[PDB]
């Protein structure tokens, strides 16, 4: 039961923005952590998987980074298809805890 | 200054064999390793051939393994990939390759210019 | 065995912009290099050990990753990287498909 | 193209009972163990249930466990998630997810479902 | 004048695996390390605080041998100060090193058509390794609050995975045999000369 905080809670960024996501655990987990993107209305999408692995068919723009206890997603331009949530889930410990959501509305 | 070029290719025969022959000098040539890099015409490059630097380690992939045997003198600062047997899949430009370290691990620094082998009547 | 996979298949920034390269590795493996040819010449090499740049290159290139991730960015992009990029390892036998970066 | 779909769902008294439904198709259902993570709507994910490759062994969360059996079919393609004794705090949508890996069970989710709506009332 | 045996560690038959490797020492002994450097048939000689070729004057009192089989692109992490999963799980170097590390290729000793099962590598350990310690231990490993006591269930692995072997892998995933050559100094009389 690795309790997860993801920071910030809400924010906003315009087209072009650099945004910095983080999602810090309080176990050290070894570099076993996912990321997700949720469409608000339907499932999510898995974007980064084992901390720094993108996905097959996801735009490159996505990369994961971090290592150790806390873990950072970063965009380089933000893109107007992007503005959803960004969970984080960790998978070394059994029991599954997933982050707790970032609404990106963009201004 | 250094440079590497390539003779002998042509048009052979399916089931034919020859020696592709490159030639190099300008650099020390008994200290460093040397490799055949090939590409295919869909442009998609594949290692073929590997030798070590002394001579005594020598690499293939598993399908040529028992079609190409490459060699090494340094008498003539030479390097020689005797060809046997081609299949259809042979037909490609093939490059000649000089290594960095003093074993195959290394990056590739130097190549060739390229010549055209194709299998083809 | 390791098939080396890069995706999409022809990528496009456009000038003086940002883009970034991938090299998807089926395991996991210490370094990667990228080797670079132009239309109708032979490849080069451009940056070994994933974060060197080789002498010759422009340092406007670089990139990072370890692990089952790699990758080559530029930072600003200009007219003479209209080429493929072409990733490879020690441990594969055969390239990656290589990106051809063209300007938009 | 891996694909997975869900069907069922809908609404009960608490106190009932539902059979959930995860039928995939497009790879070798055998090889991939599967697990259940459900979401109360508006609220954040969670994870609840989880099957072996050939319904060996099984791991729920501490929190839900003892309620809920899981069953799955390598001879039909199906996943099946049974429920009993309901409450209130299941009224969540219940997504169906896929291992990455082959027959190890030591992480990484691949795809994710399409969910079915499970809610109670009264 | 009756040489060491050294074909003893290196022309073996059959090595063994990485997580219980072989330790082998060096008694009563005389040497001559410059003919493992003349032999040009190893493909990474490298040592780590002595110099190769003024070896045959460098006498010691006990000389470790270790061998093990690890895969080819982890040959790096056999040297003092690199991390990786070898290096903090299966066979860690300590910093302070002074010996010699040698590797040449085995991929036609080692490796059957169907490839060989028998070389394994540790994957799961509770923390990493303090230097020249092995710990074969084949206890299952486990993760937050329940224990799994030999079950082998979700949350709970075995420590070992195999390597896969196979005759067409690449000239980094080839199996390459290592023996790392290492040298000491007790308050004791002079045993190997050279
Ligand atoms: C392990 O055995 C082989 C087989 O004898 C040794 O190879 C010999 O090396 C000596 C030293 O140069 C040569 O004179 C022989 O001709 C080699 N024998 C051959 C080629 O059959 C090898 O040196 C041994 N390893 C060690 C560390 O001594």
């Amino acid at each position: 039961d690795i309790q997860m905080t993801q920071s910030p809670v809400s924010l906003s960024a315009s087209v072009g923005d650099r945004v910095t996501i983080t999602c810090r655990a309080s176990q050290s987990i070894s570099t076993w952590l996912a990321w997700y993107q949720q469409k608000p209305g339907k499932a999510p999408k898995l974007l980064i998987y084992e901390t720094s692995s993108l996905e097959s068919g996801v735009p490159s723009r996505f990369s994961g980074s971090g290592s150790g206890t806390e873990f950072t997603l970063t965009i380089s331009s933000l893109q107007p298809d992007d503005f959803a949530t960004y969970y984080c889930q960790q998978f070394n410990s059994y029991p599954w805890t997933f982050g707790q959501g970032t609404k990106v509305e963009i201004k | 200054e250094v440079m590497l070029v390539e003779s002998g290719g042509g048009v052979v025969k399916p089931g034919g064999s020859l020696k592709l022959s490159c030639a190099a000098s300008g650099f020390s040539f008994s200290t460093y390793a040397m490799s055949w890099i090939r590409q295919t015409p869909e442009k998609s490059l594949e290692w073929v051939a590997a030798i070590s630097s002394g001579g005594t380690n020598t690499y293939y992939p598993g399908s040529v393994k028992g079609r190409f045997t490459i060699s090494r003198d340094k008498a003539m600062n030479t390097l020689y990939l005797q060809l046997s047997s081609l299949r259809s899949e042979d037909t490609a430009m093939y490059y000649c390759v000089r290594h960095s370290g003093n074993y195959v691990d290394s990056v590739m620094d130097y190549w060739g210019q390229g010549t055209s082998v194709t299998v083809s009547s | 065995q390791i098939v080396l996979t890069q995706s999409p298949a022809i990528m496009s920034a456009s000038l003086g912009e940002e883009i970034t390269l991938t090299c998807s590795v089926s395991s996991s493996v210490s370094d990667m290099h990228w080797y670079q040819q132009k239309s109708g010449t032979s490849p080069k090499v451009f940056i070994y050990s994933t974060s060197n740049l080789a002498s010759g290159v422009p340092s406007r290139f670089s990139g990072s990753g370890s692990g089952t991730f790699y990758s080559l960015t530029i930072s600003s992009v200009e007219a003479e990287d209209a080429a493929y990029y072409y990733c490879h390892q020690w441990s594969s036998w055969t390239f990656g498909g290589g990106t051809k970066l063209e300007i938009k | 193209e891996v694909q997975l779909v869900e069907s069922g769902g809908g609404l009960v008294q608490p106190g009932g009972s539902l059979r959930l439904s995860c039928s995939a198709s497009g790879f070798t259902f055998s090889s991939y163990a599967m697990h259940w993570v459900r979401q109360a709507p508006g609220k954040g994910l969670e994870y609840v249930s989880s099957i072996s490759s050939n319904g060996g062994s099984t791991y729920y969360a501490d929190s839900v466990k003892g309620r809920f059996t899981i069953s799955r079919d390598n001879s039909k393609n199906t996943l099946y998630l049974q429920m009993s004794s309901l409450r209130v705090e299941d009224a969540a949508v219940y997504y169906c997810v896929k291992h990455y890996q082959q027959q190890l069970l030591w992480g990484g989710p691949d795809v994710w479902g399409q969910g079915t709506t499970v809610t109670v009332s009264s | 004048t009756n040489l060491c045996p050294f074909g003893e560690v290196f022309n073996a038959t059959r090595f063994a695996s990485v997580y219980a490797w072989n330790r082998k020492r060096i008694s009563n002994c005389v040497a001559d390390y410059s003919v493992l450097y003349n032999s040009a048939s190893f493909s990474t000689f490298k040592c780590y605080g002595v110099s190769p070729t003024k070896l045959n004057d460098l006498c010691f009192t006990n000389v470790y041998a270790d061998s093990f089989v690890i895969r080819g692109d982890e040959v790096r992490q056999i040297a003092p100060g690199q991390t990786g999963k070898i290096a903090d799980y299966n066979y860690k170097l300590p910093d302070d090193f002074t010996g010699c590390v040698i590797a040449w290729n085995s991929n036609n000793l080692d490796s059957k058509v169907g490839g060989n099962y028998n070389y394994l590598y540790r994957l799961f350990r509770k923390s990493n390794l303090k230097p020249f310690e092995r710990d074969i231990s084949t206890e299952i490993y486990q993760a937050g609050s329940t224990p799994c006591n030999g079950v082998e269930g979700f949350n709970c692995y075995f420590p070992l995975q195999s390597y896969g072997f196979q005759p067409t892998n690449g000239v980094g995933y080839q199996p390459y045999r290592v023996v790392v050559l290492s040298f000491e100094l007790l308050h004791a009389p002079a045993t190997v000369c050279g």
